[PDB]
């Protein structure tokens, strides 16, 4: 039960800094569009260095 | 000839009926500019 939820923990905080670049994302239960983490807000042509402070 | 002087064109110019139509845009709707107005909850960016 240990390594079970020792584990999660390890790929649950993980998944708050970088949600899929380690196996398939989690998105909100049930339905579809995978959350968007830290590091999901910076990267990507709409991250924050672009569609807010390069551009505004 | 002109209307503006009733002199008139030195070359001719075709003319006569013709279908057109207004298009959806219009400036009566699209044109705006806002001077102070609410920003994004996270960022105090504009809206667009």
């Amino acid at each position: 039960i240990i390594r079970n939820e020792k584990r999660m923990l390890q790929e649950a905080v993980d998944a708050v800094i970088d949600n899929g670049r380690r196996g398939s994302p989690v998105t909100n239960p049930g339905s579809e569009r995978p959350l968007r983490s830290l590091t999901d807000i910076l990267s990507g042509k709409q991250g924050r260095f672009r569609q807010n402070l390069l551009g505004k | 000839y002109d209307g503006r002087t009733g002199e008139p064109f030195e070359g001719p110019i075709v003319v006569g009926q013709m279908f057109i139509m207004k298009l959806y845009h219009m400036v009566e709707d699209k044109m705006h500019a806002r001077s102070t107005g609410p920003y994004s909850l996270i960022t105090q960016q504009p809206l667009g």
